[PDB]
RNA sequence: AGGGAACCCACU
């Protein structure tokens, strides 16, 4: 009538991604995680750009949503930033936004690729991922002489549910039973479906015998991050919001009954 | 001498290119204006 | 003077008769723009066979 | 009251008033091009 | 012209409440709980909890559409309990277990690093 | 005949598996340009003075 | 015959026919006959040789062109008549020796026959493959399609344009494409399509999207409009002028503010403008006092920002005005999607990506059509053209759907795909979105070229309730 | 357009490498309005002295 | 026009990766090797690189408006 | 309000609707009422009205209002039915062999609007509890009705032999007191032909108890096929090689069988039938071995298909698609006609210049002999090009004489 | 306070 016990195992680690297994839990609450990753662990992004010059090829609205789609690293500073909609402030504070400035402007013969490197932040926290001290710079836009671009922007604190520029993963992969001896798959034929990573099963076996007693447990995980944060700062961060959101629907039950 | 099939289909998009490379597309339009 | 002819653009008679590419883009025009067609009164008008 | 405009070839800022007709000082173009607002122009970055 | 706001599948509206519990009248010991502004996240993984309880009959959840952001979860259990007893000991096992996994994910992490 | 006509609305068509048979989803711009005329009564006087 | 192939008294364009049966010889020199390039063939041997190829692959630097082919007697133009009388191979392998020659007087070969087809028709890969009124169907559609029209855009005041932010070229194409400049130009998107039920949003030709796909800028556009006006003085006693009209003078005053205005009477570019708004201040004076409201408004129920303002005379020397307003257009339900055979379909819903169904990678579909079209339209090029595509993607290379080729079918493809670790029918096990549980039957994915057409439902959603009247019937207007 | 003959809107044998067999409009004009081939030319006419 | 800073399908940074892959492919690279060397393992972000076309640098081909 | 598609052609082109209001800026259709307004969603637009007063109100409420059209007086039977999705899973669903578990089945009771609450007995108890499809789907059927039908693949001897009444293949549909005993659902038992079950419903329950059943049908079977699924694929339009070898060889014998009919009608070993000239009699013997041709290979191509074969799904619940499709997908094309005949001699004695004068065989009249998983070859290409161009031009004329 | 005709393209 109780809680699961899940146990863990960590298989890969580096600064791009981790992959994992989770054992002994149930199939809802493994992709409830996988949901949480891709759409409610929080991240900070541009949200609001003041555009004082613009004459590239580029209309204002193309360069603002491509600003917007620039990742920034915000491993530490996002679980202290304010949500801007809930922040005292009038307009935009320390507390709930960083400030980007951004002026370029072509003078010479040889065209200007504007990167994220012209981004310059308020913030030594809170930078574009591909400034963090070979991967290239992303592109902004390119000018040639006398051209210019000069704007101001917000980032500010939002999930993947609100706007995917707030998506911290680039792939999450995920998958269970790799022999489908659940049979949750039905495959015509069986022999020409190429093995999983996570198949033990012979090179003459294409999949394992059915079982009646089973159920899904041993979820694969691959946890790919965008860089703007850690990816496993990505998974305990979507552990700890999957745990706030109940915990919050805890309280407004427990207001509800009390109630009646 | 002889093309080869192999080397026919490469062959016969190289003469098409050709073409297109002299003609252009609104060939028609243009010589039947200028005459 | 009798009248004016309207001119097929890109035509033998037209002023981007022969320019090159660059030549093109220093007018403003595209060098993939096939030509074909007059303008009159600002519009762009093609004759239908 | 001095709206300024761009000459569409030489690319010269020049002054112009209502009822004056359009040419550039400079080198006589009769298209011109207004100027970007100094108004607020604020987007989300969506 | 018509699109609704992005924040609008989250963000509670001006009076709207988060949950909201009535009595389903067909069976006995059996309620609703519409939930708003949440999707198929949270109903999901509350509704495989509650299956897990022996002393839940019913259990299941749907969102009636979607374009609008609601859940209703029905729950039934023996006359010896209560839906609303089986919907908070759910909530408090998701709980537990998200705190185990998050202990024993840093205990992991910390090992890989390590060495 | 035919004629054109006032209270009238078009717009693409797009399915709904979550709609009854019986019903139309109405967008709401159309349905905030629309009206129907209700006749105040006093059953319904406070919900049309809130309208 | 050798005259014209020498290019000595008669040009090439000149037709000459015999017919035998009758004993008439036809020749024409009119304008006005179509023709078509053919190789000529002479025993049962192409006379184009292997040193006509050499001579052309160095065009760039020899200088040896079409025109010298043409020359050497290598290559005519036939007419319709003159085909009448022509014993024409389909491939040089119709001049190989056979068993049982079913001609052997060949007179003249293809250069390909893929040269059958029109411009818009040149684009749809393995159109061989397709059920003929579908065809057809895209041939029209592609017309329709979104991209980047003309390079010259930004100097361009057109009426209505729409522009793509992220035309792609297709992964799979056509060898005749490169002639039409596809590349350059393209009018599409490669997308990640799944053919799937999921959720019932896409039945009876609808499609599903996804959402962040689109928050990315996934088929996102732009349209820009323009709008034109001039100040005439025709007549000493009326006369317009561009000013920003005061309720004082002015009378006509529409209850839109004027103040978006410059002091010159039209707007500056960067100003953000909504339907029944004022762009163009003008006034004409009257043979509240003394002068008429004439100004230009934005089209009801359209929105935007002003691009640029050209001011210019026009041909009788008076002032006249250009402006482009743009407006950002982000996919949405009720939009119309095609894929290159005929497929077209509107936008039914859109899921984010924790929603969509999901590959055991983390690859989700872009789109997602119906099962249900492909049966009775028959559109195996589409199927194909998916399989294909996911091997040129995983490959690394453009794949060719040039139609009439024999060293493509569909089991090569298929032993491709194989080798890059998928199963070779392009089939995919998915998850579910919603509850994370494989779905029972695997699902066909992969890469299809997707196109965007100009039919967007906020330009056609319309409701009226009692607005203006015709003049002579008092009945609604029309429109 | 209003003539109901399908027989001058029918795809005839005579199109083969001239015109586009596929491409034509599917309203009241199909068959009527047609599509030059890739390689089709048309004559501009030569004096027969 | 640009490259697109996000692959459509997943979202992995793509943007900074449009000049490095002109570089390998006049490298000598094929087109599958260079994608590899750049770490797009998923054919969608695969197809963002293969199926880009820069038309920016024919807009940039215009001479501005403002000197 | 009612609402309307053009051409309006009969009393369902124009029907009552409740209106709901949602987000986006299109209308929205439950997928059964497409039928009646003959309507699609590739860039269709419909009309709404809205009716200004209490007594137009009432009217449409009282006349006109969609679960009162749904049997029309033109054929007295149902114009509306359970299409696309629903037609093709429902028929998987009621598959003999569908089991359920406790928690799937909650689920799908959940997106049952008329259900009372109470759980039945699973079919299975031991092993494992599990539930048939065919019991969830006898809790959507409406009262206590009766009907008899029998699935499209049901073998036209099995009435007449033992298991009439214990069916081997499950192709016997019988709803007894309002359940589902035996037998799969499809077009015949879920669509809009006289007798089904939508119309028995109609019949002996209301319009709105039957409107019920066709909005809880759509639902159920939706939320199922989440988990079941159902794609097409390249797959599905391959055959395996014997198939594919009998195809050949069908072919190459039609081909030797039509050129031992030329080469007898060149020496004038060829009598003509009576009331037919001698070109007739040529032509009919021609068109007779291509149809045994296409047919014989279109038999092939349709046993070779498998059960887990996407186009014979579609196929057999009548959701899409035609025998004819598959045969074509998979065998031959066949036969190119214009106005009725093989292709015409446009050029002198030639249907193209690739072609030498007076071939009558398969290939130069427009036989097209491969599939379209195949490819065409070029003449092929040109033929079904003109083939084709025949239906669009029929469309196209006809629309105004029928309209008049 | 507000027009109209004609023609062309296109959509279901
Ligand atoms: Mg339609
Ligand atoms: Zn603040
Ligand atoms: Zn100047
Ligand atoms: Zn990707």
């Amino acid at each position: 009538p109780y809680a699961n016990q899940p146990t863990v195992r960590i298989t890969e680690l580096t600064d791009e991604n981790v992959k994992f297994i989770i054992e002994n839990t149930d199939l809802a609450v493994a992709n409830s995680i996988r949901r949480v990753f891709i759409a409610e662990v929080p991240i900070i992004a541009i949200d609001w750009v003041q555009i004082d010059a613009n004459s590239s090829v580029l209309h204002d609205e193309f360069i603002a949503h491509r600003l917007g789609l620039i990742p920034l690293t915000s491993d530490d500073i996002v679980d202290k930033l304010q949500y801007s909609r809930d922040c005292t402030c009038e307009e935009f504070c320390p507390e709930c936004s960083v400030e980007f400035t951004l002026d370029v402007r072509c003078n010479e013969d040889q065209t200007r690729h504007v990167t994220s490197r012209d981004l310059i932040s308020n913030s030594p926290r809170v930078i574009p991922v591909t400034s963090r001290n070979e991967q290239d710079d992303i592109l902004i836009v390119k000018l040639r002489k006398g051209q210019e671009l000069r704007l101001r922007a917000y980032a500010k604190k939002g999930f993947g549910k609100e706007h995917a520029k707030w998506n911290p993963t680039a792939g999450v992969a995920f998958e269970y039973d790799p022999d489908n001896a659940l049979r949750h798959t039905v495959y015509p034929k069986p022999e020409e479906w190429p093995k999983s990573e996570y198949s033990e099963l012979d090179e003459d076996e294409s999949q394992a015998p059915y079982d009646p007693n089973g159920k899904p447990e041993r979820f694969y995980y691959n946890v790919e991050s965008c860089g703007s944060l850690r990816p496993e700062t990505i998974v305990l961060s979507a552990l700890s919001g999957l745990k706030k959101k109940l915990s919050d629907l805890q309280t407004q039950l427990s207001h509800e009954i009390q109630s009646d | 001498d002889e093309i080869t099939p192999d080397l026919w289909q490469e062959a016969c998009w190289i003469v098409i290119s050709s073409y297109f490379d002299e003609k252009g597309l609104v060939r028609q339009q243009l010589d039947s204006f200028d005459e | 003077f009798i009248g004016k002819i309207p001119i097929m653009l890109r035509s033998t008679y037209c002023l981007l008769n022969g320019l090159t590419d660059r030549d093109l883009c220093e007018l403003n025009e595209c060098p993939l723009d096939p030509g074909g067609y007059f303008i009159i009164n600002g519009s762009e008008k093609v004759l239908i066979a | 009251q001095p709206m300024i405009y761009i000459c569409g070839e030489c690319h010269t800022e020049n002054e112009i008033k209502s009822r004056d007709p359009i040419r550039c000082r400079e080198c006589g173009y009769r298209i011109m091009y207004k100027k970007r607002t100094k108004r607020l122009v604020v987007f989300d970055a969506r | 012209m018509n699109a609704p706001p992005a924040f609008e599948s989250f963000l509670l509206f001006e009076g709207e409440k988060k949950i909201t519990i009535n009595k389903d009248t067909k069976v006995p010991n059996a309620c609703l709980f519409t939930i708003n502004k949440e999707d198929h996240t949270l109903g999901n993984i509350i509704k495989s909890q509650l299956l897990k309880d022996p002393q839940v009959l019913f259990a299941g959840y749907k969102v009636p559409h979607p374009l609008e952001h609601k859940i209703i979860i029905r729950v039934q259990t023996t006359p010896d309990y209560s839906p609303q007893e089986a919907f908070t000991n759910a909530i408090t096992d998701l709980i537990s277990e998200l705190s185990l996994l998050e202990e024993r994910f840093r205990v992991a992490i910390k090992d890989k690093q390590e060495g | 005949m035919g004629k054109r006509v006032d209270f009238s609305a078009r717009t693409v068509i797009t399915p709904d598996p979550n709609l009854s048979i019986d019903q139309v989803g109405v967008p709401r711009s159309i349905a905030a340009n629309m009206t129907f005329a209700e006749i105040v009564t006093p059953f319904n006087i406070d919900r049309l003075q809130e309208l | 015959r050798k005259l014209r192939r020498q290019m000595d008294i008669i040009v090439s364009e000149v037709s000459m026919i015999r017919d035998i049966r009758e004993r008439e010889i036809r020749i024409y020199t009119d304008a006005g006959r179509i023709c078509r390039p053919l190789l000529i063939v002479e025993k049962q041997k192409l006379l184009l040789k292997k040193r006509h190829i050499d001579q052309l692959k160095e065009r760039e630097y020899n200088n040896y062109s079409w025109q010298d082919l043409v020359a050497s007697g290598v290559v005519e133009y036939i007419d319709t008549l003159e085909e009448e009388t022509v014993m024409l191979a389909m491939t040089p392998d119709d001049l190989q020796e056979k068993e049982v020659a079913y001609c052997s007087t060949y007179t003249h070969c293809e250069i390909h026959p893929s040269m059958i087809l029109g411009v818009c028709a040149s684009i749809i890969p393995f159109p061989d493959h397709n059920q003929s009124p579908r065809n057809t169907y895209q041939s029209a559609m592609g017309k329709q399609a979104m991209g980047v029209y003309i390079t010259n855009f930004h100097v361009r005041m057109d009426t209505l344009a729409h522009v793509l932010y992220y035309p792609q070229k297709p992964l799979v194409t056509t060898r005749s494409m490169e002639y039409l400049r596809f590349r350059e130009l393209p009018a599409g998107i490669n997308s990640i399509v799944a053919i799937a039920s999921y959720t019932g949003y896409n039945q009876e030709d609808s499609v599903i999207m996804n959402r962040s796909a689109v928050d990315r800028g996934f088929f996102r556009s732009v349209f820009y409009r323009s709008y034109k006006e001039q100040e005439s003085k025709k007549g000493f006693d009326q006369e317009e002028v561009f000013e920003k009209p005061t309720r004082e003078t002015c009378q006509g005053m529409r209850h839109a503010i004027y103040d978006k205005l410059d002091d010159d009477g039209l707007i500056a570019p960067g100003v953000r403008v909504s339907g029944d708004d004022v762009i163009i201040g003008k006034t004409v004076t009257l043979p509240r006092y003394t002068k008429r409201d004439c100004s230009t408004f934005l089209r009801t129920s359209e929105t935007g920002i002003v691009d640029q303002v050209m001011v210019t005379l026009n041909q009788e020397g008076y002032k006249f005005c250009k402006i482009r307003v743009r407006s950002v257009r982000i996919p949405q339900i009720g939009d119309k999607f095609a894929s290159r055979h005929g497929q077209k379909g509107t936008c039914g819903i859109q899921y984010r990506q924790e929603d969509m169904p999901f590959t055991c990678e983390g690859i989700t579909p872009d789109i997602i059509i119906n099962p249900h079209a492909i049966p009775s339209r028959m559109t195996i090029g589409h199927l194909i053209e998916c399989l294909q595509g996911k091997v040129s993607a995983n490959k690394g290379e453009i794949g060719d759907a040039t139609p009439f080729n024999d060293a493509v079918n569909v089991q090569k493809i298929s032993n491709l795909l194989s080798d890059y670790g998928y199963h070779l029918r392009g089939n995919e096990v998915l998850y579910n979105g919603f509850t994370g549980r494989k779905i029972t039957s695997q699902i066909f994915i992969g890469p299809t070229y997707y196109q965007r057409l100009k039919h967007m439902v906020d330009d056609k959603i319309h409701s009226r309730a009692r607005g203006p009247i015709q003049i002579l019937n008092r009945q609604p207007m029309e429109g | 357009r209003d003539g109901k003959l399908a027989k001058p809107r029918q795809l005839h044998n005579t199109l083969w490498g001239m015109v586009c067999p596929a491409e034509t409009p599917e309203g009241h004009a199909v068959g009527l309005v047609k599509n030059l081939a890739l390689m089709a030319y048309i004559s501009v006419g030569s004096q027969p002295s | 026009m640009i490259i697109p800073v996000r692959c459509f399908t997943c979202g992995k940074i793509v943007g900074n990766k449009w000049e490095a892959y002109l570089g390998l492919l006049q490298a000598e690279y094929t087109e599958g090797d260079a994608l590899d060397a750049l770490g797009l393992k998923r054919y969608c972000c695969r197809r963002m690189l293969l199926a880009h076309v820069d038309l920016i640098e024919k807009l940039l081909n215009y001479a501005p408006l403002e000197k | 309000v009612i609402f309307n598609r053009q051409p309006t052609l009969h009393k369902m082109s124009m029907m009552g609707h409740r209106v709901r209001i949602l987000p986006w800026s299109t209308f929205r259709l439950n997928l059964s009422v497409t039928t009646p307004y003959n309507a699609d969603f590739d860039g269709d637009e419909m009309n709404l009205h809205l009716p200004q007063s209490l007594e137009t109100r009432a009217e449409i409420q009282e006349l006109a209002m969609v679960p009162r059209m749904i049997v029309t007086p033109q054929s007295n039977r149902p114009v509306m039915g359970i299409v696309q999705d629903t037609l093709t899973a429902v028929r998987k669903f009621t598959k003999r062999d569908v089991f359920l578990e406790r928690g799937e089945v909650m689920n799908l009771l959940m997106f049952l609007s008329t259900w009372d609450g109470k759980v039945p007995q699973p079919a299975i108890l031991k092993p494992r509890p599990l539930w048939t499809g065919k019991q969830i789907f006898s809790l959507i059927i409406p009262g206590h009705i009766n009907c008899i039908r029998t699935h499209s693949t049901h073998p036209d001897d099995e009435d007449s032999g033992p298991y009439k009444h214990i069916s081997p293949g499950d192709t016997k549909v019988v709803v007894e007191n309002g359940e589902l005993i035996m037998g799969i659902l499809c077009k015949k038992s879920l669509g809009t032909s006289a007798g089904s079950l939508v119309h028995i419903s109609y019949l002996e329950m209301g319009h709105d108890i039957t409107r019920l059943f066709y909005s809880n049908i759509q639902t159920v079977i939706n939320n199922w096929l989440l988990i079941e699924g159902h794609t097409i694929g390249i797959g599905d339009s391959i055959a395996d090689s014997k198939t594919y070898q009998d195809i050949q060889n069908t072919i190459k014998k039609a081909k030797q069988d039509v050129i031992e009919v030329i080469e007898k009608a060149h020496n004038n070993e060829l009598e003509p039938t009576p009331g037919n000239t001698l070109r007739q009699t040529f032509e009919n013997q021609v068109n007779r071995i291509l149809n045994d041709a296409r047919d014989k290979t279109g038999s092939s191509a349709q046993k070779s298909l498998s059960e887990y074969n996407n186009f014979k799904s579609m196929v057999v619940s009548g959701a899409k698609g035609s025998k004819i499709n598959i045969s074509q997908v998979i065998a031959v094309v066949g036969q190119q006609n214009v106005e009725g005949k093989r292709i015409p001699f446009g050029f002198k004695h030639r249907t193209l210049p690739h072609f030498i004068k007076d071939d009558y065989g398969p290939e130069s009249r427009g036989f097209v002999e491969n599939s379209y998983l195949a490819g065409l070859t070029p003449t092929e290409f040109f033929f079904h090009a003109m083939g084709g161009r025949e239906g669009l031009i029929d469309t196209a004329v006809k629309t105004a004489e029928t309209g008049y």
